[PDB]
């Protein structure tokens, strides 16, 4: 609530942004493995049973 | 700026989602990842406005 | 009306609607995008471990 | 009686049967405490995750 | 007598194919598999 | 899971398991080389004795689309590169209006049903056929 | 980490489909019933 | 090398496979120490068993 | 004799023999040898040495 | 001789056996691990030469 409200009042709003431009060469150098990575995903899986 | 996404994945698992389930799940892999990107710019787009 | 296009904010945090103008150009948008490299894959594999 | 007008059947021509799901997920560990699932419908993207 | 017995209602037996009777089973049937949409 | 019922093309297939079936009821075995000189690209499925599953299909899909189908991308590719080039244009116009032709009032390339056959009932049906 | 992962050896968690990995299984395919041979 | 001329294999579709067999039993339970079975290629048939 | 398949150990310890049993049933064999997954090549090249 | 005479006793049985996934599949540090180098095997050409 409190964050609403101060989302509401204007004093802190959503956003998003991309990454500066400097990893463009240190990335395609990576260009997988190092020590400033991009992240993961991927996904796990469920299954259930039901007794007749 | 950029945006940028890992898969990280395995060999066995994709042998087995085959032989076991049907999929390779490497397309699907892909999929979620140029997916969530995106899903990230269609934010991106609308929070902008609002923002603005 | 026939007059606005109207979509859904899926996210909207508490309840809104925003109103705005596209005309039939890229320079009457108000917001832009120019994406120049998107969606771009890489493919390979680690061979100190091989894995994908 | 309203039989199975909403209901699904599945008719388990073999009792005790099983069914499969798969969810999504993002942050580098498909099995752990926290990690996130990429498509929840009640969740948005983590946009950050893939930016700055 | 011959009993079919029945499952713990463990989902790791049920899983296993594995009740208090007198036979075990191969496992449970596929009913198939549940993944969610991605939206537009 | 995600099986390969296709049922939508399911109906086709039911032809093709009818003459597969027949390629394993006949006699058609004893053969050193793989039986074949010109067609459809095998991959390798299970294979061992009569490990033929479903996944045979997923196997297939597993090993393709990238050998041979690369291949196939380029050529193609090539080919339309080519057609649009000056006088390869020319060439297979001219090939191709000889060897398809229209011409007022006259047939086309058409079936000739002239050597002997089972019936002229069924040969009537062939030409409505063929039409 | 889209890991594989793998079964502790325990019949019981084979048979179920558990491992330590990203997914599941269906069940450990089976192979047939063996019978005893009745004496002549 | 001596392939699986002395062998069986029963190749496989999935990463685990399973083999069941029955068990003719005897003496009103097929489940307990001391149960008896009526093949076994080293034991007799129990012929006080449904005679005196 | 044309009754026991005969085959050599070429690197059998010391000296001995052992003879055994296979049906015509594939499932009926003692040991059961099966394959799932076979020689899968690797290949790639080392990023800081390049040795394949 | 020593390890022959106990080998007949029956007291040391020859063996082989294959690696868990769980260990294969992480191989030279994949995913976090370590200390798990593949095992490897190459080759050498030795030369000889005479006098006519």
């Amino acid at each position: 609530a409190e964050i609403k409200k101060q989302m509401e009042a204007g004093a802190l709003v959503e956003i998003a942004e991309g990454m500066a431009t400097s990893i463009a060469e240190l990335q395609e150098g990576f260009n997988g493995s190092t020590d400033n990575p991009w992240n993961e995903m991927g996904f796990r899986i469920d299954k259930q049973v039901i007794e007749a | 700026k950029s945006r940028q996404l890992k898969a990280a994945y395995s060999i066995e698992l994709a042998q087995d989602l085959r032989a076991v389930h049907g999929m390779d799940a490497d397309a699907e892999l892909s999929g979620i990842l140029a997916t969530e990107i995106m899903l990230e710019i269609n934010r991106e787009v609308v929070d902008w406005i609002n923002y603005s | 009306g026939g007059k606005y296009r109207v979509y859904i904010d899926q996210y909207a945090k508490q309840d809104y609607f925003t109103v705005g103008y596209k005309g039939p150009n890229e320079m009457d948008a108000g917001i832009y995008y120019a994406p120049y490299v998107a969606l771009t894959p890489l493919r390979g594999s680690d061979p100190k471990n091989f894995q994908p | 009686l309203i039989a199975f007008d909403i209901c699904g059947v599945q008719p388990m021509n073999s009792p005790t049967g099983q069914v499969f799901a798969l969810r999504a997920v993002y942050g580098k560990d498909p099995v752990a405490a926290g990690a996130k699932e990429a498509f929840h419908p009640m969740y948005g993207p983590d946009a950050m995750f893939s930016g700055q | 007598a011959e009993i079919g017995g029945d499952h713990g209602y463990n989902a790791t037996n049920i899983a296993a194919g594995q009740t208090s009777g007198a036979v075990t089973q191969i496992g449970p049937a596929v009913m198939g598999m549940v993944r969610r949409a991605i939206p537009n | 899971m995600k099986f390969n019922v296709l049922s939508l093309f399911a109906p086709w297939a039911k032809m093709d398991e009818r003459n597969f079936k027949d390629q394993e009821k006949e006699d058609l075995v004893s053969i050193t080389a793989p039986k074949l000189d010109d067609g459809a690209r095998e991959f390798e499925v299970s294979s061992n004795e009569a490990a033929s599953p479903y996944n045979a299909a997923f196997q297939t899909i597993f090993g393709s689309y990238e050998p041979g189908m690369k291949t196939t991308r380029e050529l193609i590719d090539t080919y339309r590169n080519l057609m649009n080039n000056y006088e390869v244009d020319n060439a297979v116009s001219e090939i191709v209006s000889d060897a398809i032709v229209y011409e007022d009032d006259t047939e086309v390339v058409a079936l000739n049903l002239d050597k002997s056959k089972f019936s002229p009932k069924i040969k009537n049906m062939m030409l409505d056929e063929f039409s």
